[PDB]
RNA sequence: UCGUGCCCCGUGUGGCGAAAGGGAAGCCGGUUAAUAUUCCGGCACCUGGAUGUGGGUUUUGCGCGGCAACGCAACUGAACGC
RNA sequence: UUUUUUUACUUAUUCAAUGAAGCGGGGCUGGACUUGCGUCCAACUUCUGGAGUUAAGGUCC
């Protein structure tokens, strides 16, 4: 449970991130 | 403008990291007294995971999705740098300049970057950067 | 007419002349134009291509060799690749 | 739900593409 | 310091083979043995190591060429009646 | 396990032919009437096999360091390829 | 029914190539002309001295 929700969370901010992208 | 910033992917050419994909932790671009050049702290992947079919048991597939990581302070002269970025968050100042002068702390980081490269790849997101370049 | 704004750029602006300058113009971000010759070797050229579309610099394929190029810019020595970094008085940016 | 690890990968078997599969070459034993 | 008024390297054979066939041998030895400008690198550098085989000592590039001169004058012809060709088969 | 089968692969065909070509590895001292890099003494090497001990690696599973060239006593690697 | 001439064919015979690998004819898709739908012609990789191999996957059990 606690992968699948740090696997979650990573996701997430990913897709956060890709919103706010788009002389000697 | 300037690309090599903090979560630039780049690629390794040089040394024994040379082929392998690293993104940028702290980018130094006038250098310091120990390395008087442009160069970069950067976070990367030694063994990449291995490929994951439909017919594999749970066990298997969570022996074949561990990475290895390394860290590394490399010359600009030794990166490619890709279009592609990986921005996490965890990797926010995991590695600092005198890191790499005490082992443990290495120690410390590689255990950090290992954790947050796995829940990233996990995520499904951002296979290129877990997918092996092939040369 | 590229050799006459080239010209002016030598005697006005501020160029860097060689692969490995070029290399550092684009990567500190302050390169405004690059040449690359046609005798440049395709990797090279490709990798040049990507700096300067990471970058967002603009690419000029001079159609003489290293030997014409380096002739161009009034050196002795040829030039596969070379960066400017201030145009000057020229209007080579305009383009 | 799928593992989202899993990947398709075609092959293209067209002229100076990858390796062409095993075919029933018994017409021309 | 000219040291020979007309012989050159044919100057090698003494007296020798005749003076219109050192004459004539003359001109490939010349171009034979000749640096060339490599159009690959710029570096005058192209030199012959076989017959029709003409290599740069600095970029390692090996090229087919004549048998005395890096090119000829056929297949420089060639070349351009073969670019004339395929511009009017493409347009 | 329809138990008396199924799968993968393609490269062809064997032998003779060099005491100057190629090639795993031995040196010194002494010794006989007559042999010696072959005998004796001392000090080594190569090839292959089995299986221990120490050391190494690993709880971040298959080492660490150097910007790099590369280093270090180790430091997995079948098919098929370069 | 037979004799000459040429004028096609393939099965004897002859030659060549290959690891006997993609021949012939249809189908699908796209483009041209045509008649108002029959032909022929095409599918597939061209900036780079990299890599390409143990089927990934879909769907029924
Ligand atoms: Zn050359």
């Amino acid at each position: 449970r606690q992968k699948m929700e740090a696997a979650a969370r990573s996701a997430a901010e990913a897709e956060a991130a890709e919103a706010r992208a788009e002389k000697p | 403008m300037k690309f090599l910033k903090t979560s630039r992917v780049c690629l390794v050419t040089r040394g024994r990291y040379a082929g392998k994909k690293v993104v940028i932790i702290q980018p130094v671009d006038q250098g310091t007294k120990s390395h008087p050049y442009g160069h970069a702290l950067v976070a990367g992947i030694e063994r990449y995971p291995s490929k994951i079919t439909r017919r594999m048991s749970k066990a298997r597939i969570e022996k074949r999705s561990k990475i290895k990581p390394f860290i590394k302070v490399i010359n600009y002269n030794h990166l490619m740098p890709t279009r592609y970025t990986l921005e996490l968050e965890g990797l926010k100042a995991v590695i600092n300049a005198d890191t790499f002068k005490e082992p443990s702390q290495r120690e410390e980081a590689k255990k950090t970057v290992k954790k947050v490269l796995e829940d990233r790849y996990n995520s499904g997101k951002n296979r290129w950067f877990f997918t092996p370049l092939r040369f | 007419s590229i050799g006459a704004k080239l010209a002016l750029v030598i005697k006005s602006g501020k160029v860097v002349l060689g692969y490995r300058s070029t290399l550092k113009a684009l990567r500190s971000g302050k390169a405004k134009l690059i040449l690359i010759a046609a005798n440049t070797p395709p990797l090279r050229k490709s990798e040049l291509e990507y700096y300067s579309m990471m970058s967002k610099t603009p690419v000029h394929h001079y159609s003489g060799t290293n030997i014409e190029l380096g002739t161009a810019c009034g050196k002795l020595f040829r030039c596969s690749t070379m960066a400017i970094l201030d145009a000057g008085d020229s209007d080579i940016l305009a383009d | 739900p799928k593992n989202p690890l899993l990947e398709k990968r075609p092959r293209n078997f067209g002229i100076g593409q990858d390796i062409q599969p095993k075919r029933n070459l018994s017409r021309m034993v | 310091s000219k040291r020979t008024k007309k012989v050159g390297i044919s100057g090698k054979y003494g007296t020798r083979y005749g003076a219109s066939l050192r004459k004539l041998v003359k001109k490939q030895e010349v171009t034979q043995h000749a640096r060339y400008t490599c159009t690959f690198c710029g570096k005058n550098s192209v030199r012959r190591t076989a017959v029709g085989i003409w290599s740069c000592k600095s970029c390692k590039k090996t090229m087919a060429g004549g048998a005395y001169t890096v090119s000829t004058p056929a297949a420089a012809a060639m070349r351009s009646t073969l670019r004339r060709l395929r511009e009017i088969t493409e347009a």
